[PDB]
């Protein structure tokens, strides 16, 4: 199975900062790989364009995906509300990791987060899925914008999405 | 100026804890499941006739970060300790929490609630009994509350401000 490459346009209250692409490791987590894929083309109908980064914990992590409430309790996958933890093959190695967020066990829908660190304390509790391409200059930028506690001080919006490969 | 009393908001993931606060804070009932990373807040408030400044540390109940509490343990001056009436789990952790409080205070004297929330709910899986006999056993106030009716919320804040004036 080939990884598929995707890319995120960020906006900063609404201005261009830059692109980040990502591998997704279709090769160790399909199913989870194809559901990021599919919500960054937008083929479904729904997913990633227009969305926001709502938590930003510089030192840690880059959070978004809720393009259903848009207020970081929301998001759905291409299977339904929820789908299971397919695997936790990958760890969170560094930065560039890219991870579902859940509510606990075998609750993935579309929320996902970008590490600017090794988050080994997440290892086997959230779905590794992909890595970071190009622009993690631009990830690592986006921790202008964040707090202690991860409210973002300015709008950090996916302008744009899809996939390159 | 008024007396400030830093307030913080403590127990496992779900009870109600930002949902309490939020009453208390903005007057309205948080139906979604935002869990917390942390959050703080100010309001003033009369008490007994007295204006203070009620400073609320509102806690994570993530069980993964249960090392991070120290600190805030160390700074608060009063703890609501919350748990769920249908959520027996939340009623275990409160020992844990009140155990921890009191190890990183160093002091048996803390200024602590014990909180029953969600008494809306038409089904309980922990006894009013076991609550009022922990608490008395800890020798602090029990308060049952539902953040969705906004039941028992500003007692349960007013409370332990009259458990911190106490002890100061
Ligand atoms: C204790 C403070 N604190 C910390 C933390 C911890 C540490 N350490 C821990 C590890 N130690 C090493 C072993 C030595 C060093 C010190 C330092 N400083 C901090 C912060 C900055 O101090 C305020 C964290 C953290 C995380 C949570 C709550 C409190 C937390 C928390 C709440 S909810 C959640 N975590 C999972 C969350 N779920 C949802 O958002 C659900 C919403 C509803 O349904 C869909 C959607 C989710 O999936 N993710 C995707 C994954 C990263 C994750 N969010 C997140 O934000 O982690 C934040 C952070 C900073 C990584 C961890
Ligand atoms: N019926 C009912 N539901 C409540 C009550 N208080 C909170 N809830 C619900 O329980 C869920 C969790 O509430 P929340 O305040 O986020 O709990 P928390 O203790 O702050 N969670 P965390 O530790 O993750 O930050 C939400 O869906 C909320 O609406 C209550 O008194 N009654
Ligand atoms: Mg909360």
């Amino acid at each position: 199975m080939v990884n598929p490459t995707v890319f995120f346009d960020i906006a900063v209250d609404g201005e261009p900062l830059g692109r980040v692409s990502f591998e997704l490791f279709a090769d160790k987590v399909p199913k989870t790989a194809e559901n990021f894929r599919a919500l960054s083309t937008g083929e479904k109908g729904f997913g990633y364009k227009g969305s926001c980064f709502h938590r930003i914990i510089p030192g840690f992590m880059c959070q978004g995906g809720d393009f259903t409430r848009h207020n970081g309790t929301g998001g759905k996958s291409i299977y339904g509300e929820k789908f299971e933890d397919e695997n936790f093959i990958l760890k969170h190695t560094g930065p560039g990791i890219l991870s579902m967020a859940n509510a606990g066990p075998n609750t993935n829908g579309s929320q996902f987060f970008i590490c600017t660190a090794k988050t080994e304390w997440l290892d086997g509790k959230h779905v590794v899925f992909g890595k970071v391409k190009e622009g993690m200059n631009i990830v690592e930028a986006m921790e202008r914008f964040g707090s202690r506690n991860g409210k973002t001080s300015k709008k950090i919006t996916i302008a744009d999405c899809g996939q390159l490969e | 100026s008024m007396t400030e009393y830093k307030l913080v908001v403590v127990g496992a993931g779900g009870v109600g804890k930002s949902a309490l606060t939020i009453q208390l804070i903005q007057n309205h009932f948080v139906d979604e499941y935002d869990p917390t990373i942390e959050d703080s807040y100010r309001k003033q408030v009369v008490i007994d006739g007295e204006t203070c400044l009620l400073d609320i540390l509102d806690t994570a109940g993530q069980e993964e970060y249960s090392a991070m509490r120290d600190q805030y343990m160390r700074t608060g001056e009063g703890f609501l300790c919350v748990f769920a009436i249908n959520n027996s789990k939340s009623f275990a952790d409160i020992n844990l929490y009140r155990e921890q409080i009191k190890r990183v205070k160093d002091s048996d004297d803390v200024p602590m609630v014990l909180v029953g929330n969600k008494c809306d709910l038409p089904t309980r899986t922990v006894d009013t009994k076991q609550a009022h006999e922990l608490a008395k056993s800890y020798g602090i106030p029990f308060i049952e509350t539902s953040a969705k009716t906004r039941q028992g919320v500003e007692d349960a804040f007013y409370t332990l401000v009259r458990e911190i004036r106490q002890y100061r």
